[PDB]
DNA sequence: ATCAATATCCACCTGCAGATTCTACCAAAAGTGTATTTGGAAACTGCTCCATCAAAAGGCATGTTCAGCTGAATTCAGCTGAACATGCCTTTTGATGGAGCAGTTTCCAAATACACTTTTGGTAGAATCTGCAGGTGGATATTGAT
DNA sequence: ATCAATATCCACCTGCAGATTCTACCAAAAGTGTATTTGGAAACTGCTCCATCAAAAGGCATGTTCAGCTGAATTCAGCTGAACATGCCTTTTGATGGAGCAGTTTCCAAATACACTTTTGGTAGAATCTGCAGGTGGATATTGAT
């Protein structure tokens, strides 16, 4: 006692997030005390964001755990995620959509 | 080996991708054009890997190389 | 060979106590956490060498957030930030 | 103590091999920078310096300007295959764009 | 006897692999493929297990989101087929060629 | 005050490669851009492969291996003879 | 009475205008525009002259290589009309829009 | 001071279709041009958004060349020639 | 839409097999207690250079008229691509056993950092230098109507 | 085919705004010295990888019909291009006024440094359950037809 995680009020390392940011910011550059705590703070809420619309829909498909395509659809559903994150999910397929002028 | 992308999995790809009909002269377009996006991403996974001075062709040796001509590429260990 | 498994776990059980994760879906998580902190780290990076500055400080990730997260994620992230670094900053 | 002699000359370059090691130094980019490292760098972007500007200079010839212009630089890259890939997201200011009319806007 | 119309077996395995997530591609041939390829770089590279599978995800993610912008440059000519210069429309918008 | 620019030797290349031929200021300008463009994206590669690769210290071999991934082709080929050459003129005392 | 054929002129305008570079949005009405956008976010903001001008070099590029993509996707549908359906197509497959 | 307002529409219809001609179109639809407005529109909120962003940062009230150029950059549209 | 008639989904289930969760080391690393240094904020201050006005010329946007030809429907059939059943097999699955090549230590000669002290290549500003922008022309297409 | 009307190509001209060259001061590379890391170069690991191989199990290739899609062809309403006068407003240039970059100096709040101890998280098996296999009984949903 105490950790810097337990001080912010997280569960995301803030002392791991520091160190890496004092990677490829050498020793030649500096990093704010508050720096990792803040960088902290968003990793933890984006997570948080992510992993509540997942859970949704696994539980929606009446699944216990999350999975890849749980995520995708949590992702593209979502219009701010999908904008941020242009990344390919591994098994996560594609939202299910047909074009209107493909059904009779 | 680029025949051995078949058309019945060429077919499958363009299903979920939301085609309903497809043109005889796609199959052969396909493989001509997943060869080039293949070629491309593994110049670049075999250029980091002879950096490491290895002889082994790693997956983050891949997602480095999908992240370097924006394709970021999600759970693979990077 | 480091990893947020343990973390990403943690914030899950917060959300949904009740659901659980796979392996591939953790995976993915990771990269979700490592790619986000890259872009983070890389643009607040860029902030202060543009400013002269060679200190990356809360301001500077607060800014680099701005510019990488889309509206209402940028203004929610910003909040939590501000409220961690508050928290933190009392005791 | 021994004459002065420049880094550049030693490698026999036009870049300045110094101002690259100090830009590779205040970017933060490693801890540590080794020796050949900004020498290298410095031989690459005067490489690509020529490569541009040998067929920019081309281009004015063929305008029959005796001055480089944009415009110039503009119909090097876009007329190389390699340097038009290595600059396909880049914008040139006064560049303008390379003549193309689709054939079936073409009159009868 | 019993026989689908052209279109409904169609719109039916598009519902099918929307709906699912697993590769569409066998994994030997693409595995071979890939070894092809890098040998024209290097002879007889190891090959991770892992490292096909990101390359297959990532080939097969590629191919499905341009056969997506394909299939919008069909319906854009008002065909409902997708056609070579429908794909080549597609890459060049892209950048791609 | 004083503004550092590539300008002076981007003039001087001109001169090897067309001896007659100017060139105008915003010409210039954009040679200064791309020479700082293509600095940002070599050493930010080979700064990303020593941190891959563990490495504290970016060398040659870093330089030489992020050109390889930036440059398509025959610029490769060449800007590395370019790149060694200088060297070995260099570590030749 | 002279009087051209309707294309006539358009195709002797495609190729005046690719061959030069000259802004083809006039300077004042796209400086308006600019701070009137900018002071939408930040009261009371200055600008470099070359702030501006970096603007619209960027902005007419950007917009002369939509039009581009706009036009083949035009041809695509077997018209020599470009319309918003075209621009839209093209701002979808470029991911800037869907 | 002064006022600005409607300046979208100080985007000629004949300065569109100069733009479309070096884009090498031949034939323009009369909806283009309020729909090439608000491209336009669209395109420079975003990139001036993030261009005064740098310029908050760095406690200025002067929009910078560099300001525009690190923010064209950020969105993959490398501009050359302005420092 | 009935009416009936196949072909497929598709959610009420189940039982292990295999993923997840749980466990327990124990080295890595975060945390701590001090001691020391230092980047950078802050308070001026000089001096670009930015905002706004003004006018005046004339380039060019605007609004109009009008018919050429294009986009939009529409029709039709030649032919291509979908649906299908049937044999053949390429891929898939699963050990067995080598092994090649990961990654892991523990030494030093080689390499790099970082300061001091000098030197000189690089810049700002002034002084020169001079393409070519913008003007003027015939010559040579190109175009569209008899 | 011929011409008339128009535009573009291309060469001419010069002077001045823009580009190049010159001039010295000085910021910052270069030379030289320590002090400090570092990355090979041995000598050693257990590990995913390659290779069959042995069949075998779904999965592709193949040929035959025919449904219906694509492309050609036709028609016409009306929109968009071309050409024109009109005169507004952009362009150009210069002026002020001064907001506010950018330079500069001081000196602490905020960083790094260091030698430790404490805490944590990565790891591999055991221990735990959760879906993935399938498998229907049963409406969808499609299809030919009255
Ligand atoms: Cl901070
Ligand atoms: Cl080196
Ligand atoms: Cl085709
Ligand atoms: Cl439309
Ligand atoms: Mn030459
Ligand atoms: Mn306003
Ligand atoms: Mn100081
Ligand atoms: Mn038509
Ligand atoms: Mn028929
Ligand atoms: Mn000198
Ligand atoms: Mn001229
Ligand atoms: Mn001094
Ligand atoms: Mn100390
Ligand atoms: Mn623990």
């Amino acid at each position: 006692a105490v950790s810097r995680s337990q001080r912010a009020g997280l569960q995301f390392p803030v002392g791991r997030i520091h160190r890496h940011l004092k990677s490829r910011t050498t020793s030649h550059g500096r990093v704010g005390a508050t720096a990792a705590v803040y960088s902290a703070a968003i990793l933890e809420y984006l997570t948080a964001e992510v992993l509540e619309l997942a859970g949704n829909a696994s539980k929606d498909l009446k699944v216990k755990r999350i999975t890849p395509r749980h995520l995708q659809l949590a992702i593209r559903g979502d219009e701010e995620l999908d904008s941020l994150i242009k990344a390919t999910i591994a098994g996560g397929g594609v939202i299910p959509h047909i074009h209107k002028s493909l059904i009779g | 080996n680029i025949q051995g992308i078949t058309k019945p999995a060429i077919r499958r790809l363009a299903r979920r991708g939301g085609v309903k009909r497809i043109s005889g002269l796609i199959y052969e377009e396909t493989r001509g054009v997943l060869k080039v996006f293949l070629e491309n991403v593994i110049r670049d996974a075999v250029t980091y890997t002879e950096h490491a001075k290895r002889k082994t062709v790693t997956a983050m040796d891949v997602v480095y190389a999908l992240k370097r001509q924006g394709r970021t590429l999600y759970g693979f260990g990077g | 060979k480091e990893s947020y498994s343990i973390y990403v776990y943690k914030v899950l059980k917060q959300v949904h106590p009740d659901t659980g994760i796979s392996s591939k879906a953790m995976g993915i998580m990771n990269s979700f956490v490592n790619d986000i902190f890259e872009r983070i780290a890389g643009e607040a990076s860029r902030l202060a060498h543009y400013n002269k500055r060679s200190t990356i400080t809360s301001r500077e990730i607060q800014t680099a957030v701005r510019l990488l997260l889309p509206g209402e994620l940028a203004k929610h992230a910003v909040s939590e930030g501000t409220k961690a670094v508050t928290k933190y900053t009392s005791a | 103590r021994a004459k002065a002699k420049t880094r550049s000359s030693r490698a026999g370059l036009q870049f300045p091999v110094g101002r690259v090691h100090r830009l590779l130094r205040k970017g933060n980019y490693s801890e540590r920078v080794g020796a050949g490292a900004p020498v290298y760098l410095a031989a690459v972007l005067e490489y690509l310096t020529a490569e541009i500007l040998e067929l920019a200079g081309n281009a004015a010839r063929d305008n029959k300007k005796t001055r480089i212009i944009p415009r110039h630089l503009q119909l090097a890259i876009r007329n190389d295959e390699e340097l038009n890939k290595l600059l396909g997201r880049v914008t040139i200011a006064q560049g303008g764009v390379l003549p193309n009319i689709q054939a079936v806007l073409l009159p009868k | 006897p019993h026989r689908y119309r052209p279109g409904t077996v169609a719109l039916r395995e598009i519902r099918r692999y929307q709906k699912s997530t697993e590769l569409l591609i066998r994994k030997l041939p693409f595995q071979r493929l890939v070894r092809e390829i890098a040998q024209d770089f290097k002879t007889d590279l190891r090959f991770q297990s892992a490292a096909i599978g990101a390359l297959q995800e990532a080939s097969e993610a590629y191919l499905v989101g341009l056969f997506e912008d394909t299939n919008l440059c069909a319906i854009h000519a008002k065909r409902v087929t997708i056609m070579p210069k429908d794909i080549q429309l597609a890459r060049r918008i892209r950048g791609e060629r």
